[PDB]
């Protein structure tokens, strides 16, 4: 019984180092990619946004998207909000990262307490990913983001602009990284046993 | 010949035709030869890496135990090299693309790091802290001495051959 | 119009890069061989010190951080890392249903620090693995997502 | 000024980049020449005493220094 | 450019509920005791 036990221990544990990864992709991933949010049929202009960068259609029945704002620079984010959520992002980013940088510790130190810093650190993670997608709809009363999805669209309040595909892909990330905490969280302890 | 960079070999003049949207236009046209000199950029950049690159392999041959100093030559022979690549690029056009100069010295840089990174492995291998001192006889296989390392005996071949051929191709390909 | 690389991958990219290797190597050098360390990891920061002035050469002062400015910046916390890892190594060398509760299921205090002799066996793996991670996100992210 | 061509400034640069070079492989050559060749155990002393060509660079690296100056200064001057 | 984003969405959330069902699978392995 003890052998079964502990190779599922190593399975499961080499599975959850896996979904870590995973889950640091999507970070990345939502992170670059500026969409969060995009036009709709009856927007006044075209175009989508991220946390920091933008493209908004020049309005004359083509692309011409011009494109602004990068997070290296402060100004060019359209409100605070933006740059708060920008940076939770970013620490969220960070603490993944190390968590994954931290599997390199599972030579020396004990696998238990490796599994714990993980546990936390994923936590950590999660939260600054959450505390991203609260403060990021605040956001939106930028006079930039109102004169691209119209007068409609304020506060915690959609208006004609329609979440993209990486609003919903951070979200399951928070989701993912909640459960990969616990996760790291019980499997440091049954290492124990 | 009013040039300080280059040398005016000669001069070739011909004649040709050039077509244009709006018509076909006679074309008159020389083009001088030019050759730059060399000897300001051997006395000024080149000179110098080699002499700093001979200086990093020359930490290959003192005592192991030496600590200090040989990490003083490997960390100060990078610098120095650090130094000089960046004088050397300052004065040349702003090209993006590598020229045959930035070659060798990449290649200078590279030899300079593997010099300290052999440092490194040699004192990973290192037992005793303490010198030889002199009086004291040492039995080939205090008491016992740490041996001479075989990796120090195989870089100072290896290392000066190397940088050796690299410049005989470099020089060849070039000139 | 698409800028060229070559000079810059050749300039500050590899050279950067190989400073921050000469910094780790200071994790193999034996404690308690303090001069050595310690001239070791000063003088590869003064290194960098150096290298980073020639990132902004060629651009005007914008207030904003390129990707080549981040590079070094990440560069040089990677070498003061390092030399505050071997200054704090050798001070502190020379001198309810779920499973129990929330403290022991969590937070590690039974035990945890004790085992500061073997942060450089930490930091022999801990360092390049965090910057070989550091250049897959930052090479990716630069060339491919933006 | 950027003048691409070898001249007098250049030539006592270099001298002197060579002079502190060769100090630096002296002092190589008598760190091997002790702990290399001991294990095993103005004219030239022998190799074998380190003292001996420390006191042999003490007296012919200021001599041929003056006279690479001598040579130098009297050569442009 | 049809501008509509519901197969973007859809595979997008497929891919999501992929992940959270083999974490909840990884759940199942360690609590079943
Ligand atoms: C693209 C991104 C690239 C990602 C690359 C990330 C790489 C990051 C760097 C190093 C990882 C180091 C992993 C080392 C794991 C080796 C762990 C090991 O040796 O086996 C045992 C099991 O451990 C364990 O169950 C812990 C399991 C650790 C699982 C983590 C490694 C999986 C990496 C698989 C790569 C998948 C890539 C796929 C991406 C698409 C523990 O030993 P041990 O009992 O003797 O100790 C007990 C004590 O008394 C002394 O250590
Ligand atoms: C300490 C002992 C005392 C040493 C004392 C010597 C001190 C140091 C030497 C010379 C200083 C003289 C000043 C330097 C003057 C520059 C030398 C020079 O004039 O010859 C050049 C040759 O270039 C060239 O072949 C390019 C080659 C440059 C020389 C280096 C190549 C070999 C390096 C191999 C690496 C070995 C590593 C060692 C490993 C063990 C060009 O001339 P040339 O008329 O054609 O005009 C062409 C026209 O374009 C204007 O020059
Ligand atoms: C050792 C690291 C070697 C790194 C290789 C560095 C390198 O490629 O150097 C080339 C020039 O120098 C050379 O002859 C390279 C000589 C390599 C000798 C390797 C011995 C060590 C430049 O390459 P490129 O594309 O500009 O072609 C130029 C064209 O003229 C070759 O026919
Ligand atoms: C970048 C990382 C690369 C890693 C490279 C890894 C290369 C590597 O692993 O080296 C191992 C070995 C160590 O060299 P090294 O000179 O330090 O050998 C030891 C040294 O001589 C000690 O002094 C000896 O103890 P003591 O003094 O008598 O008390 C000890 O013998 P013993 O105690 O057992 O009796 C010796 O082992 O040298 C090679 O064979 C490499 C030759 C090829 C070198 C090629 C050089 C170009
Ligand atoms: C220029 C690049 C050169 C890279 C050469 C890398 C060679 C390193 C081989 C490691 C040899 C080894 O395992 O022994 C050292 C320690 C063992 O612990 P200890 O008892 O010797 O303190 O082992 C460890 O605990 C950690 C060893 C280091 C593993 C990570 C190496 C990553 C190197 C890539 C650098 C870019
Ligand atoms: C120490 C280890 C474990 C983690 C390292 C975190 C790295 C990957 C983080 C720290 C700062 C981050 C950068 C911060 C700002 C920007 C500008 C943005 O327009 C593109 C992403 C980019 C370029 C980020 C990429 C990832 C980054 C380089
Ligand atoms: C980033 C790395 C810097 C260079 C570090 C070089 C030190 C290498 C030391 C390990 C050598 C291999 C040891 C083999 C195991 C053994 O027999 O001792
Ligand atoms: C302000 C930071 C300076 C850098 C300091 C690096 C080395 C610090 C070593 C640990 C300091 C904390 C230990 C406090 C214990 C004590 O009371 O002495
Ligand atoms: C840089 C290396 C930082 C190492 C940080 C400590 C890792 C965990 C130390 C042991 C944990 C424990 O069991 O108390
Ligand atoms: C071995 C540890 C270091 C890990 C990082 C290795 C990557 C160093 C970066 C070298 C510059 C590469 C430039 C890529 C862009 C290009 O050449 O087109
Ligand atoms: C396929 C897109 C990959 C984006 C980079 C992923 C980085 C993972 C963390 C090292
Ligand atoms: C260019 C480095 C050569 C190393 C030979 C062992
Ligand atoms: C690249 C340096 C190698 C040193 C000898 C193992
Ligand atoms: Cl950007």
């Amino acid at each position: 019984y003890h052998e079964h036990y502990m190779r599922n221990s190593r399975a499961i544990g080499v599975l959850w180092a896996i979904f870590t990864i995973c889950f640091a992709i999507i970070n990345v991933v939502v992170f670059i990619q500026p969409y969060w949010v995009g036009d709709s049929v009856s927007t006044p202009k075209p175009g989508y946004f991220g946390l920091f960068h933008y493209c908004v259609g020049s309005g004359l029945a083509g692309r011409e998207l011009t494109c602004r704002g990068s997070f290296t620079d402060f100004s060019t984010i359209p409100s605070s909000a933006f740059k708060a959520a920008a940076f939770f992002v970013l620490l969220s980013m960070v603490l993944i990262l190390g968590c994954i940088t931290c599997f390199s510790l599972f030579f020396f130190c004990n696998t238990a307490t490796v599994y714990k810093i993980c546990a936390w650190m994923q936590l950590l993670a999660a939260l600054c990913l959450v505390l991203g997608c609260m403060i990021f709809p605040d956001g939106w009363d930028a006079e930039t983001i109102r004169d691209m999805c119209g007068a409609k669209t304020g506060k915690y309040s959609l208006g004609d602009c329609s979440v993209r595909w990486a609003y919903i892909l951070a979200i399951i990330g928070i989701l993912n990284a909640l459960i990969l905490s616990f996760l790291a969280f019980v499997l440091g302890n049954r290492q124990t046993d | 010949s009013r040039l300080n960079q280059y040398d005016l070999l000669g001069q070739t003049v011909d004649s040709g035709i050039v077509q244009s949207s709006t018509g076909e236009y006679v074309v008159m046209t020389t083009h001088f030869h030019l050759k730059r000199k060399i000897g300001y950029f051997v006395i000024q950049t080149y000179l110098p890496c080699i002499m700093t690159v001979i200086l990093s392999q020359v930490s290959f041959w003192l005592n192991r135990e030496s600590v200090p100093a040989r990490t003083v030559f490997g960390v100060t022979t990078v610098l120095t090299m650090t130094t000089l690549s960046i004088s050397a690029r300052n004065s040349l056009p702003k090209v993006a693309y590598a020229t045959a100069m930035d070659w060798f010295i990449a290649v200078c840089y590279a030899f300079v790091f593997s010099a300290l990174i052999e440092f490194a492995t040699v004192n990973y291998f290192t037992k005793r802290g303490y010198a030889w001192d002199g009086k004291s006889v040492v039995p080939e296989k205090k008491k016992t001495f740490n041996s001479v390392s075989k990796i120090d005996r195989l870089s100072r071949i290896a290392f000066p051959l190397l940088f050796g051929i690299f410049n005989l191709v470099y020089w060849a390909t070039y000139l | 119009l698409s800028r060229r690389m070559g000079y810059f991958t050749i300039q500050t990219y590899i050279p950067c890069t190989l400073i921050v290797v000469l910094s780790w190597v200071s994790f193999w050098i034996n404690k308690d061989a303090v001069p050595a360390r310690t001239s070791l990891g000063i003088t590869t920061v003064l290194t960098m010190t150096t290298l980073s002035t020639i990132a902004r050469k060629s651009l005007p002062k914008v207030s904003y951080v390129t990707a080549m400015d981040l590079f070094v910046s990440v560069c040089f916390i990677f070498v003061f890392s390092a030399l505050v890892e071997y200054g704090t190594l050798h001070y502190f060398v020379s001198n309810c249903l779920d499973g129990k509760d929330c403290a022991s299921f969590f937070c590690c205090f039974e035990d945890c620090h004790i085992r500061i002799a073997k942060m450089d066996s930490y930091a022999r793996i801990f360092f390049p693995t965090a910057f070989c991670l550091f250049n897959l996100v930052y090479w990716v992210s630069y060339l491919y997502l933006g | 000024p950027k003048i691409p061509y070898v001249k007098a400034i250049d030539m006592y640069l270099m001298g002197c980049f060579v002079f502190v070079f060769l100090a630096l492989l002296e002092y190589a050559f008598v760190n091997y020449i002790f702990f290399g060749r001991g294990p095993q155990r103005i004219k030239i002393p022998d190799l074998t005493d380190v003292n001996a060509i420390d006191r042999w660079s003490r007296i012919v690296f200021p001599f041929t220094f003056s006279l690479f100056n001598l040579v130098y200064w009297l050569y442009y001057v | 450019d049809s501008r509509d984003y519901s197969t973007e969405l859809s595979v997008t959330v497929a891919v999501g509920a992929s992940l959270l069902f083999l974490n909840i699978l990884a759940f199942a392995a360690l609590y079943y005791k």
